[PDB]
RNA sequence: GCUAAACCUAGCCCCAAACCCACUCCACCUUACUACCAGACAACCUUAGCCAAACCAUUUACCCAAAUAAAGUAUAGGCGAUAGAAAUUGAAACCUGGCGCAAUAGAUAUAGUACCGCAAGGGAAAGAUGAAAAAUUAUAACCAAGCAUAAUAUAGCAAGGACUAACCCCUAUACCUUCUGCAUAAUGAAUUAACUAGAAAUAACUUUGCAAGGAGAGCCAAAGCUAAGACCCCCGAAACCAGACGAGCUACCUAAGAACAGCUAAAAGAGCACACCCGUCUAUGUAGCAAAAUAGUGGGAAGAUUUAUAGGUAGAGGCGACAAACCUACCGAGC
RNA sequence: CACACCCAAUUGGACCAAUCUAUCACCCUAUAGAAGAACUAAUGUUAGUAUAAGUAACAUGAAAACAUUCUCCUCCGCAUAAGCCUGCGUCAGAUUAAAACACUGAACUGACAAUUAACAGCCCAAUAUCUACAAUCAACCAACAAGUCAUUAUUACCCUCACUGUCAACCCAACACAGGCAUGCUCAUAAGGAAAGGUUAAAAAAAGUAAAAGGAACUCGGCAAAUCUUACCCCGCCUGUUUACCAAAAACAUCACCUCUAGCAUCACCAGUAUUAGAGGCACCGCCUGCUGGCUCCACGAGGGUUCAGCUGUCUCUUACUUUUAACCAGUGAAAUUGACCUGCCCGUGAAGAGGCGGGCAUAACACAGCAAGACGAGAAGACCCUAUGGAGCUUUAAUUUAUUAAUGCAAACAGAAACCUGCAUUAAAAAUUUCGGUUGGGGCGACCUCGGAGCAGAACCCAACCUCCGAGCAGUACAUGCUAAGACUUCACCAGUCAAAGCGAACACUCAAUUGAUCCAAUAACUUGACCAACGGAACAAGUUA
């Protein structure tokens, strides 16, 4: 039952 | 919830051309009498109602320079004279607008 | 890191210098005594320990009059500021100290033993066997170590061949030469330890900061285990 | 007919050859790129571990200066996995080449730039007319999915047999993978284009050469020997170790500062109650204003208080009023 | 009429797309050689575009001469510090997306312009020598926590105002983000602003207001709301502290008490010295007790229960209105999801819960708004065991170690003696590496793992695991229980095991159902011997626990 978090992925802004 | 299945292009068009999404064709639709700019039957037309607020702000525009400042609201009638006319009989007692251009043929002196 | 310590004075002076804390952190920047930060902040006055040094142009025996007993704020003990001459220096105060009493300083050790004045300061070798003594040193020259803390007294137990028995506070005895200059009397602030701090706010404003809250099953006793031998390994535990 | 689709260079890879670069002026180890004052600080020290032994604990290949051969031999080794010589032998050696790549390829590179991170560090995307742009009256036609042109008519894995005829009739339980057995309501796939996965020894076999001999020293041979052909994949952990980088968030500390109305009270880790700090309950919110907020209601609010600035402690650790808390939005061991 | 032309894994073939090379060929081919040599599938990578969907969501106070004025809000504003670095000044632009708009369009592009030191920053000749007495209106008084501000002597020296910061609607949060953000003033403004794009007034949802009669009958619970309200029990002395992002507590800390360790200095402890310092337990005080333990009790608590009274839409039983949302019109325009769908109902069947299969029934086609029964709806997290000769944290009388550190010993060395250092041993400390063998739904407690026999496959052989039951891990007689050697059996492989004629040599293949253990290694002159290696085809030596 440990949190896990999963940060968000960020795209590059170039796109 | 979401979609289970992609909805088909078949499925949209019978959805997106339904007679209802459709724009419905207008039958108001009349020439005015006096430019022949289209109109519709109960909305004053268009161009003709440009004509008197263009004139209406040039009239308010000469008040402007008359009052010169707010809060100054005659207390008496008000006559809008162009060039080429006179105070009329019962144009007496009134602030008179002088307007350096000839008088419309729609606005008629009364 | 870049730690300097701020006992960089090599001048004695009677005017309080500003010190810095230091945590608990030694050199390196790191915890080495647990327990120690803040509180208010404390200048340090200079405390001569070596109560027989004459002056320059003067020598032998002489005498200083106390000019004021105050706190101090680095020892549990209160010091008197003291001027003999032309000087005035730091000592630590005794039990009965008062603003214009008259101390003795001398090395003389006469072939009997002499009247002892409390807060007079003579060698080991003309004090009274029993009398109280405080702030003792291990050899002659060495400065005042042992039996400063507030109350604290030293005993005279005997003195043979030069030598002399000094029973500590900790009930330990102690052997010096007699020509050791001891302090006659006790420390000021007999009735220190029975100060009541209060609350633990008092606490934090001494220094002290609060324990860890683990709960160490270590000890004296318990955290150390006796191993067992393989004979007696068997009657270690018996079910119940 | 729109979106698009096509193109050939830029340059690169592997070799050969030859041993490479760095003072125009000014500034640059202090807070680098900062004209201009007493320093004394000084460098050197076995790698480890993953992995193999189907665990693991001894052990486990890593150019050390001549290709070949001796030879995988002598030796070494939980005499297991595996490791492994030497004496001795002894060859050629002419850069300007390609059954190398051609914009998702070839270096990451149009550039270590944009951008991301406090830092160490990570790391892109893309260009295309013609001889002439001082011809733009251009650079035709046709091609993915997606659309438009052109919404739909009972009924059903969407098809097949058909039929005069789209449908109507009849027949038919999607694919892959994993299990004894999947229409399975088990796994995977919106779709298009490109890219993306079987590398090698002994022996044997097959086809040539020569033959008690074979082979361009060494090696094998009781028909062998020599040469060729023909057999052994891809993605994915939590980890471990070494060396760096991080305390501008947070934990605690150091230095020197700042803040706390009014009222009741009293020289109070006192009460009420703003600023301020905290986050009890409820509701909203749940790709939200917000990777923790909002409104109301609450605890503290002269103290073990709150807070700005600079410094310190760094991962076999730090720090901790112990919550296995925190150490830059995944800390039972950071990145 | 034709005939190689309907199996998984695997195996044997015959052909072969494209590409490069050799040689041909010359509207795209041939024979060979070579290889980055073929994609309906890896929650594949990159890119394009669909689906959800023109949906969620987003925005501009009113009139007007666009002078101005009005309505409303202000928990804000101005400045400095820090940070940022030209980021709504002017002009022009084929301009044209800031989440709407836009001609002057402009928080876009290009050019031009700018912030001027008095404020702030950037300071100081040497050597000695001086500096006991707070602050708080500092005067009373009263303290402890003991504090935030000073020179002189001599020598040297009389040149002068440089340099840098100065803008803005601004910073840290991927954004023009309802968040974060130090200080001085203003404490309601003299400054700064706009909640409504337009319309309609459905449901559902959110916030708010009002309510007959009743007043907790609601509910796990008086949660919310209303009102401004009494009496206790449990736990913790109290203020305080903690899981930043689900736990604020009864947990931690805390005075007080108690235990343990230490007789001393030049970097922590400490510029200290047992009335001290450190490591800990407990949680004040008071009473009682042993020679350490138990009750009582003041306040206190966003702790956990209980209760009087009041209060109330919590409820009997809901209702009305307002605002946001909503729906429609205009502008802008996402995301999870998605095998393909031409996507009905009832029984039956079926990897057992059918829109798709069987049998019946129903059925023109399409939007829009609701609903949440189904599509074992979607995302992510987690529970549940199990598995891995997969990890990690922790603990220890798990195994393996003392390199390291400390204390000693002897050697070395000095030496009229002693130390330091070094080498080698011996304890201890603190650590280091590594592992948790299987079987019995799980756990506990026990049993089990090899070999022989029976129930046990009635008749060649083999074969019923689990299960039920009884055994074996010997002993005895020999001492040719010597040496050799045809042919066979074989516990379904191998290892191992078994029988054996003849012959030499002697005499005139021992009994027994099982009665057993490989290799390496060790010992030995040789012979030969060595393991409840019983987990019995055996790892040289490793436990427990994780909520
Ligand atoms: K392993
Ligand atoms: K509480
Ligand atoms: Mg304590
Ligand atoms: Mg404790
Ligand atoms: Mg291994
Ligand atoms: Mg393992
Ligand atoms: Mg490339
Ligand atoms: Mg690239
Ligand atoms: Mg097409
Ligand atoms: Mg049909
Ligand atoms: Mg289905
Ligand atoms: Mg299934
Ligand atoms: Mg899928
Ligand atoms: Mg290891
Ligand atoms: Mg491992
Ligand atoms: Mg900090
Ligand atoms: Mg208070
Ligand atoms: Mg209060
Ligand atoms: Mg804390
Ligand atoms: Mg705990
Ligand atoms: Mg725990
Ligand atoms: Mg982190
Ligand atoms: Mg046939
Ligand atoms: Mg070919
Ligand atoms: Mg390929
Ligand atoms: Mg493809
Ligand atoms: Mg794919
Ligand atoms: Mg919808
Ligand atoms: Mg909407
Ligand atoms: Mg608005
Ligand atoms: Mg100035
Ligand atoms: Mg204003
Ligand atoms: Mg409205
Ligand atoms: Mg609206
Ligand atoms: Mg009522
Ligand atoms: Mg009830
Ligand atoms: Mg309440
Ligand atoms: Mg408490
Ligand atoms: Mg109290
Ligand atoms: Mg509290
Ligand atoms: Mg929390
Ligand atoms: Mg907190
Ligand atoms: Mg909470
Ligand atoms: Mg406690
Ligand atoms: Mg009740
Ligand atoms: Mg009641
Ligand atoms: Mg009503
Ligand atoms: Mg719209
Ligand atoms: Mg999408
Ligand atoms: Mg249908
Ligand atoms: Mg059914
Ligand atoms: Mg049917
Ligand atoms: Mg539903
Ligand atoms: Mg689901
Ligand atoms: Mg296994
Ligand atoms: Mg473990
Ligand atoms: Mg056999
Ligand atoms: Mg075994
Ligand atoms: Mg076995
Ligand atoms: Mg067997
Ligand atoms: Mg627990
Ligand atoms: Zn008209």
């Amino acid at each position: 039952t440990k949190k896990r978090f999963t940060p968000p992925i960020y795209q590059p802004k170039f796109k | 919830a979401a979609p289970k299945n992609r909805r088909t292009i078949e499925v949209n068009r019978c959805r997106r051309r339904n007679p209802q999404k459709l724009i419905k064709v207008k039958n108001n639709i009349d020439v005015c009498p006096e430019c022949g700019h289209l109109k519709q039957k109960h909305v004053l037309c268009a161009y003709c109602y440009e004509k008197v607020c263009k004139e209406t702000a040039e009239i308010r525009r000469q008040i402007g320079k008359q009052e010169g400042g707010p809060f100054k609201a005659p207390t008496i009638e008000t006559v809008v004279l162009y060039t080429g006319e006179t105070p009329s009989e019962q144009d007496q007692g009134k602030r008179i607008i002088e307007r350096d251009r000839k008088r419309p043929s729609w606005f008629t002196q009364n | 890191a870049n730690f300097v310590s701020w006992k960089s004075r090599t001048k004695y002076t009677i005017t309080p210098v500003k010190m810095r804390k230091s945590g608990g952190r030694d050199h390196t920047g790191r915890i080495r005594v647990h327990g120690i930060g803040g509180g208010h902040k404390q200048r340090y006055r200079m405390i001569d320990f070596l109560r027989f040094r004459p002056e320059e142009t003067k020598s032998g025996p002489f005498e200083e009059k106390v000019i004021q007993v105050r706190y101090d704020p680095c020892r549990s003990a209160d010091i008197a500021l003291v001027a003999g001459g032309s000087r005035k220096r730091w000592i630590i105060a005794t039990e009965n100290m008062q603003a214009g009493d008259t101390i003795l300083n001398s090395n003389h050790i006469g072939r009997m033993a002499v009247a002892a004045r409390e807060g007079d300061a003579h060698p080991l070798g003309a004090l009274p066997v029993g009398t109280l003594i405080n702030n003792v040193e291990s050899e002659p020259g060495r400065g005042a170590q042992y039996i400063r803390a507030a109350g604290t007294c030293g005993v005279l137990l005997r003195k043979v061949n030069g030598t002399a028995i000094i029973q500590l506070p900790s009930k330990r005895q102690m052997q010096v030469l007699e020509t050791c200059v001891a302090t006659v009397g006790r420390v000021s602030n007999v009735d220190h330890n029975k100060r009541v701090i209060g609350k633990a706010g008092r606490n934090r404003w001494l220094g002290k900061r609060p324990n860890s809250g683990r709960w160490h099953r270590k000890g004296g006793w318990a955290g150390r285990k006796i191993r067992p031998l393989p004979p007696m390994k068997s009657y270690v535990k018996l079910p119940s």
